[PDB]
């Protein structure tokens, strides 16, 4: 899977 | 206090089960295990946001396990932290196949 968003 | 959950309406894993109503019957990875990775169903493609750290994770690969893509890629979250511990957390990016994936972008 790929990480659309990451916690800032 | 500091710490406190993105998405406190999704801190009840029977709530974020309640979101993968309409997941797509097609992947592999089951609203069971997605919820209980502390996942809700975005409601868009495969997308998936983590009531806790409120990552974002997507395109899902076939042989991918919730627990492990949420450990490898959102590291910091303290849902991973508490339900798995900071030893899976670290033993996770250390499998060959995940740290290659984490290197590739
Ligand atoms: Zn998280």
């Amino acid at each position: 899977a790929i990480a659309y968003f990451i916690p800032d | 206090g500091n710490y406190f959950p993105q998405y406190p309406e999704y801190a009840i894993e029977t709530a974020r089960l309640r979101t993968f109503e309409a997941w797509p019957r097609n992947l592999k990875q089951k609203p069971h295990q997605l919820a209980e990775a502390g996942f809700f169903y975005t409601g868009v493609g495969d997308r998936v946001r983590c009531f806790s750290c409120g990552g974002g994770l997507m395109d899902w690969n076939d042989n991918d396990e919730p627990w492990e893509q949420h450990a490898l890629w959102l590291s910091q979250c303290r849902f991973v932290k508490l339900m798995k511990g900071q030893l899976y957390i670290d033993t996770v990016a250390a499998k060959p196949v995940l740290a290659e994936e984490k290197e590739e972008s």
